[PDB]
């Protein structure tokens, strides 16, 4: 129903681009009469206008906003929840205590997956970036997700963690079954 | 398919907890026992414990916690199982009808957090303000206790403590409050926190975080007047309230670590301390009485008052007598009195309760190796009809030999390094008290080969190893075309400096005339943890190679082939020409050996993750094991491509609640059981009907049997790890289905209603109660 | 000796010196036990964002 | 702590977990170079570690104007050699001129798929362009575990939907550049969230 | 010019990708290498970063030298090249 979610759903059997196939290379069938293709799409431009517009209350001397970063706070897949940080430099006028002033701040955003309906968690204060760079700040804004994922890390169990493997390493481990590969 | 049946032939033993109030009557002064699953209710009665009821709950009891909010005449019990199930349960009786309530009840476990290091802690505050339980590293559940609502809207805190290693909820506090030692890189610590239900957080607790000894262990929250925190350490014991801080490091105390305690008083100026050793001390808090009418702590004093079993829990109960559970030996109650006796002893024990746990192996009309340490013992089973043989030191493996009418025990005895050159014997036992001994050529634990008697179980003959020599498997049997029985024992080199075995041997000895006589020595390079008698050949597990060694007519062991596919292959076992290996980590494997090749050959695999504890092979295709998550699995040969039959297949899947440590060889077949918590129970095999007919009653009796704290019976039986959790498959609880014999017959009547089904190698039936009673009382004479 | 004087409920307890709990079809509950579906992060953000809306 | 004086203790508490074996060090060893089969010694392979469940091993190759990725499955036996089990053309019908940071991610109780996450330093267009990054994702569905009846039907030497599929996507971030978090992006078994800079995209893939 | 960094004093749970997203506002990386214990499987708290651009990299150093990031205060400092 709302404006900001877009949900998209493709069948198949022998927005972002899919190039569904099978293990050789055929394209499948794509069709909607078996595999399930889906897409929950979450506009941040519509989100930021949207919580500048009825939940800052520093909303009256908004101006327009530059650049974003969205970082993830948190993923709650039992209420199907992700929480986004949404990093903002913007242009506003200043309290009356005008002249128009570059500040950035940070907006929280519940976002619910069987919904499509985001939900402002926080509004954060209008921060004045005065002769910062934009790498000085966007380091500083990741620097402080990084400070609260860590701050409100709470330990996994040995069942549920989301295997990453890269290399550009000396062992490979099975750390469960203490088996070591060494390169 | 594998269909089978599992039941309990001997209940489990061990006590695990051990709680005293009032919970049938407000006069009535009870003892509650927790023996795994089981609940012992008792009255404190002028002849002792009068027994009220002993209750199976569909769950391995984590936390046993009476209570009693206010309006209420009596203790409610809270109970969290080893699954996270909730329950606060009530007692009803009504004349002669004895009935126990579910208040309230529900799964508390988390999808998120992973099992702290030092377990399930559950605490109730003391005003019944809320339960507190520590489930996970960084999360503190609380479930608020409010009597005027629909649901207890239980939730979790953030705590930056991801370590704690023990928690209590303080007395005489106006807001609840936690108290804990926790472990960060920095050492351990003390820390409170007060816990607010209106904004769901922790706020600055009472008294500032202090620094604690490196292995403070326990927190013992003392009641008003004192109020305030205790911490049990290795070395010292102290006391924390806001202003005041007590130390005390009393020697006393130093050898062993303190394991348990129990408030003896109810205003805390006497405890009572076991320690691992099963030493018993009391602790004594000297008061000084204020002019404000206050009361503070003016010195801590232990003393020893004597031995008892290696305690787990002890509980005070009326005129000097305490209840000793224990969970290493035999549970006690035991007299204390003001006059030291010969040893210059404070306790006398009045009844001695046996504990056949842990069963560390067994032989077959059934002989055990049970318990640990002092409490280290044989017992032997018949019809069930209890013997035990007191070693007191702990045995480890045992084999029969028939035809030198005497049992092999391999055992250990723990010695001490000290002034002198060697080390000496703390405590006489078997291995120091045999009828003849000798000696290996070619604290610390010492470890021997005893020849005990199969009639009289007199220590015939003992044999110690080498020094640092662990023994680790044991056979009885005749080799290769040489017509005489061995004592075959697979030891480890356990140096003082190393972690991992890489030197070992196995010994091969010959009993005569009282006296063991050193046959043959094979070096290994790892530790023997396994040995099979395999077609007249000698089957080993040598850390990761699993090895097949041949008896030359020189009386020497020759190597004939390996197999290196292995982590930790722990446990063996063979039927015909094949093998089946049990990896401490990687599940169970099938090999063969083929005689006309002189090797083995890898035939297939379980390729799921699985922490083994014991395998057993039940037939050529069927193989049992069973795992750390106290779950019973059935692999069955793939029944084709190369790859499909190179895969085992888990068909049965079933929630034991118990670790088995050891399987030994209607219903077809008969393979026993032994546990660590002194269990004893028997799987068999089912035909497909069988099995059919007996599942369908199943789901039968458990619409009409009722369970305690409302826990689904299917949940409890699910095959249950921290990776997954499957309904239970192919697997039928003998106990459930042994119960029908127990219902009323009207309730018998509802559960065989409208019944037929039964299809007995053909066509259907139409079962009525008397078809079943002959069906169930032929099942219980399996055991 | 600090042995002496030990808790007396009864004097009529030791100075003298279990039946299977089957239970029948009987269910009367009283409450259930839930769990707070909601993550402690968002709980905390969505307390404190509240509490500064309060803030008048 | 002694090995042996630790699996003691397991035998009179029931207590085994690996959270208890988790100091002693590992119990088995094996170099690469003696489990690899010597044919794949041309190839080049990189080899990327274990799936969850200890049963495969994973390997890319990044063959070449354009750059052709492949994802490998290799069944592991501690000793004996690795097979080849099964081997995927990543990002199919994708002209990449630039050498991918590749990273291959598993859901956390989803062992059916696995999601491969390649994105090059900086864009370009033939020239570097500094604006803009390439991000590269395809789910892969994993070889069956035993013996599958929908797979046993095949014309040619193959692998039902279920157990032999493959999702191919392409999108180009701006600055800052979105940030790679693999552990949230699938904290949701089935689930991919994609930073695409402008919008989070949720991707289901689920099999029926 | 290309310079290298060394970034030290960094919390063991601190991951590439987290660097990466540090670091990368500043300028374009060619590489990046968060040293890990072959023993432990967790970070050792230092590793290497590579910028495409010597002033780019400059400029990360200035604003990023001996502030904190999860309590811990970050160690960024140049590297032999030799
Ligand atoms: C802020 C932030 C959070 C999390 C991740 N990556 S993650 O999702 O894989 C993850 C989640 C939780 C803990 C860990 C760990 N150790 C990893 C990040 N990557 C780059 C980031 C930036 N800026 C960043
Ligand atoms: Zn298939």
């Amino acid at each position: 129903e709302p404006g900001y979610v877009n949900y998209t759903k493709l069948y198949y059997v022998l927005s972002l681009p899919f190039v569904v196939t099978d293990l050789r290379g055929r394209n499948l069938r794509p069709m909607r009469e078996y595999l399930t293709v889906e897409q929950l799409t979450l506009d941040f431009e519509y989100v930021i206008n949207e919580v500048i517009r009825h939940d800052a209350t520093w909303g009256h001397q908004f101006c327009s906003f530059s650049d974003y970063d969205i970082v993830i706070l948190e993923v709650c897949p039992e209420t199907n929840q992700v929480l986004i940080n949404i990093g903002l430099l913007l242009l506003a006028f200043p309290s009356p205590t005008l002249r128009p002033k570059t500040y950035h701040t940070s907006l929280k955003v519940a976002w619910d997956l069987n919904t499509g309906i985001f939900e402002t968690v926080s509004v954060g204060d209008l921060t004045e970036v005065k002769g910062q760079t934009s790498g000085s700040v966007w380091s500083s804004y990741r620097k402080s997700c990084v400070d609260m994922v860590m701050k409100w890390l709470v330990p996994e169990s040995s069942g549920r963690y989301v295997n990453r493997m890269t290399n550009e390493l000396k062992v490979l481990a099975d750390s469960e079954r203490y088996t070591w590969i060494v390169l | 398919m594998s269909y089978n049946y599992v039941v309990t032939a001997q209940k489990p033993t061990a006590v695990n907890g051990c709680v005293t109030g009032h919970f049938t009557s407000a006069e009535d002064l009870n003892l509650l026992i927790a023996k795994n699953t089981r609940l012992e209710i008792y009255v404190v009665t002028a002849e002792g414990l009068r027994p009220v009821k002993e209750v199976g709950m569909y769950g391995k009891i984590a936390v046993m916690e009476l209570f009693r909010p206010k309006g209420e005449s009596k203790d409610l019990l809270f109970i969290l199982t080893a699954k996270y199930n909730a329950c606060i349960l009530e007692y009803k009786q009504s004349g002669e009808s004895i009935d126990i309530i579910t208040r309230a009840h529900g799964n508390v476990q988390d999808r998120i957090g992973r099992p702290s290091e030092t377990g399930i802690i559950g605490i109730i505050d003391p005003e019944c303000r809320m339960i507190g339980l520590r489930l996970y590293d960084g999360l503190f559940k609380v479930i608020p206790l409010d009597r005027d609502n629909k649901e207890l809207k239980a939730f979790n805190i953030r705590l930056e403590e991801l370590h704690v290693i023990d928690v209590k909820f303080l007395y005489g506090c106006q807001a609840p409050t936690i108290c804990f030692v926790y472990q960060d890189p920095q050492g351990r610590h003390v820390k409170t926190y007060e816990v607010s239900l209106r904004e769901k957080e922790f706020n600055k607790g009472p008294w500032k975080q202090e620094n604690v000894e490196a292995e403070a262990s326990m927190v013992i929250a003392v009641p008003e007047p004192f109020g305030g925190a205790i911490i049990i350490g290795q070395e010292s014991i102290t006391y924390h309230n806001g202003d005041k801080y007590l130390a005390i490091a009393p020697p006393i105390i130093k050898q062993s670590t303190i394991v348990c305690h129990n408030r003896v008083d109810p205003n805390g100026s006497r405890y009572l301390l076991g320690d691992m050793e099963g030493r018993l001390f009391m602790l004594l808090l000297e008061k000084e009485e204020q002019m404000d009418g206050t009361v503070t702590l003016k010195d801590l004093r232990v003393e020893l008052l004597g031995e008892t079993s290696i305690a787990e829990c002890l509980t005070y109960l009326d005129n000097g007598v305490v209840f000793v559970g224990s969970r290493l030996g035999d549970s006690q109650l035991v007299k204390l009195n003001v006059d030291s006796n010969e040893q210059g002893s404070y306790v006398v024990a009045m009844e001695t309760f046996t504990n056949l746990g842990p069963i560390v192996d067994m032989c077959v009309q059934l002989v055990t190796c049970s318990g640990a340490f002092k409490e280290g013992s044989l017992r032997i089973i018949r019809n069930l009809h209890i013997r035990t043989v007191p070693l007191y030191e702990s045995p480890r493996k045992i084999c029969y030999q028939e035809v030198s009418q005497c049992f092999g025990v391999l055992s250990s005895r723990i010695e001490v390094q000290d002034t002198s050159g060697g080390t000496t014997a703390l405590r006489p036992s078997a291995s120091t008290q045999a009828l003849s001994s000798s000696v290996s050529s070619s604290e610390v634990e010492v470890h021997n080969l005893l020849i005990i008697d199969q009639h009289t179980f007199e220590v015939l003959h003992a044999h110690q190893f080498l020094q640092n020599e662990y023994a680790l498997s044991l056979v009885s049997c005749k080799l290769g075309k040489d017509p005489n029985t061995y004592f075959i024992v697979g030891t480890a080199m356990v140096y003082p400096e190393e972690a991992e075995p890489k030197q070992g041997r196995i010994v091969v000895f010959q009993y005569s005339d009282g006296k063991l006589q050193t046959v043959a020595e094979k070096e290994v390079k790892g530790a023997v943890y396994s040995m099979v008698e395999f077609n007249g050949k000698l089957l080993a597990s040598i850390n990761s190679t699993v090895r097949l060694y041949e008896w030359t007519t020189e009386k020497e062991l020759r190597t004939e082939c390996n197999h290196y596919n292995n982590i930790m292959a722990l446990y063996l076992k063979t039927k015909g020409d094949f093998i089946l290996v049990g990896d401490l980590m990687r599940s169970v494997l099938l090999l063969a050996y083929k005689p006309m090749e002189g090797n083995f050959e890898e035939i297939a695999r379980d390729f799921n993750p699985n922490w083994m504890s014991a395998v057993e092979i039940l037939d050529d295709d069927n193989f049992l094991g069973a795992e750390n998550a106290f779950n019973l699995f059935v692999c069955q040969k793939d029944s084709t491509t190369d790859e499909e039959r190179q895969h085992l297949q888990e068909v049965g899947l079933f929630h034991l609640g118990e670790f088995v440590n050891v399987f030994c060889h209607p219903t077809q077949g008969s393979v026993l059981f032994g546990t660590v918590n002194g269990m004893i129970g028997l799987v068999t095999s089912l035909s497909e009907s069988w099995y059919n007919l007996l599942l369908d009653m199943q789901n039968r009796l458990n619409k009409v049997i009722k369970s305690v704290g409302k826990i689904e019976h299917s949940f409890w039986r699910s095959f249950h790890t921290e990776r997954k959790t499957e309904p239970a498959t192919g697997f039928i609880d003998g106990d459930l289905i042994e119960s029908f014999l127990d219902i009323s017959r009207p309730k018998m009547q509802e559960v065989v209603a409208n019944l037929q089904y039964d299809d007995g190698s053909g066509m259907k039936r139409e079962a009525t109660a008397d078809d079943l009673i002959k069906v169930v009382e032929e099942l219980t004479r399996i055991h | 000796d600090f042995l002496k004087g030990l808790p007396v409920y009864n004097k009529s307890n030791f100075s003298r010196f279990p039946s299977v709990y089957l239970p029948t079809r009987e269910y009367p509950s009283e409450q259930i036990i839930v769990t707070e579906k909601t993550n402690i992060l968002l709980r905390y953000l969505h307390q404190q964002w509240d509490k500064k809306n309060a803030a008048k | 702590e002694h090995v042996l004086k630790q699996l003691e203790r397991v035998k009179i508490s029931g207590q085994l977990s690996p959270r208890l074996f988790r100091k002693l060090p590992p119990r088995v060893c094996v170099s690469l170079k003696n489990i690899v089969d010597e044919d794949f010694l041309y190839a080049g392979h990189i080899f990327l570690g274990f799936s969850k469940c200890g049963r495969y091993v994973l390997s890319y190759t990044s063959s070449s104007s354009f750059y052709i990725y492949h994802l490998y499955w290799w069944e592991f036996n501690v000793h004996s050699k690795l097979k080849l089990v099964r081997q995927v053309r990543l990002f199919q019908d994708e002209e990449i001129y630039s050498d991918l940071y590749l990273t291959v991610c598993e859901w956390p109780s989803d062992a059916s798929k696995v999601i491969v996450f390649g994105f090059n330093t900086r864009s370009a267009n033939m020239m570097s362009d500094e604006n803009h990054r390439d991000i590269y994702v395809s789910t892969v569905a994993v070889p069956p575990p035993g013996r599958c009846a929908a797979c046993q039907d095949a014309s040619r030497a193959a692998q039902c939907l279920r157990h032999g599929f493959m999702l191919h996507t392409k999108y180009q971030v701006v600055y800052p550049f979105p940030t790679f978090q693999p552990a949230f992006q699938l904290k949701k078994d089935q689930v991919v969230l994609l930073n695409t800079s402008y919008s989070l995209v949720a991707c289901a893939v689920s099999v029926h | 010019g290309r310079m290298r960094l060394y970034v030290g004093s960094l919390h063991f749970n601190i991951t590439e990708d987290m660097l990466r997203g540090i670091f990368e506002p500043f300028g374009r990386i060619e590489s990046i290498q968060l040293m890990m214990d072959s023993e432990t499987g967790r970070s050792k708290g230092y590793g290497f970063i590579t910028f495409s651009d010597s002033e780019c990299a400059k400029k990360a150093l200035e604003q990023l030298n001996g502030f904190e990031l999860a309590g811990r205060p970050m160690k960024v400092g140049h590297v032999t090249e030799r």
